[PDB]
């Protein structure tokens, strides 16, 4: 689960070479279907993703 | 030589002790409002591409 009520079971363990790699070499470790947003309207997860990426990038800690 | 009823009182006084109101200044908060989260100055990119 996330901190926004988006609970779900673990359905697969996707091999690390079959995951979509980014142009920076990275590779996600969680894949989250984008269809839980439209009906549940948890816009706080889409802001937490950006806040946490900015934190990890700048060494900061946002509130 | 006994006690008899006398004339009815003509008025009543009720005493109470009361202090007064000061000026309205309405000093809401030490550091007031919700101060906004903001940009650290300069920052700089902490990541580069390969090549």
């Amino acid at each position: 689960a996330s901190r926004h009520g988006q609970k779900g079971i673990l359905s697969r363990l996707w091999p690390a070479e079959d995951m979509p790699f980014t142009e920076s070499g990275m590779v996600p470790d969680i894949l989250f279907n984008p269809h839980g947003f439209p009906s549940r309207m948890t816009i706080g997860m889409l802001i937490e993703s950006m806040a946490g990426k900015s934190a990890a990038l700048h060494g900061l800690c946002h509130d | 030589g006994g006690l008899t009823c006398a004339s009815a009182p003509q008025g009543t006084l009720r005493i109470l002790e009361g202090p007064q109101q000061s000026l309205s200044g309405s000093p809401l908060q030490p550091i007031p409002a919700s101060p906004p989260p903001q940009i650290p100055p300069g920052l700089r990119p902490r990541f580069c591409a390969f090549g």
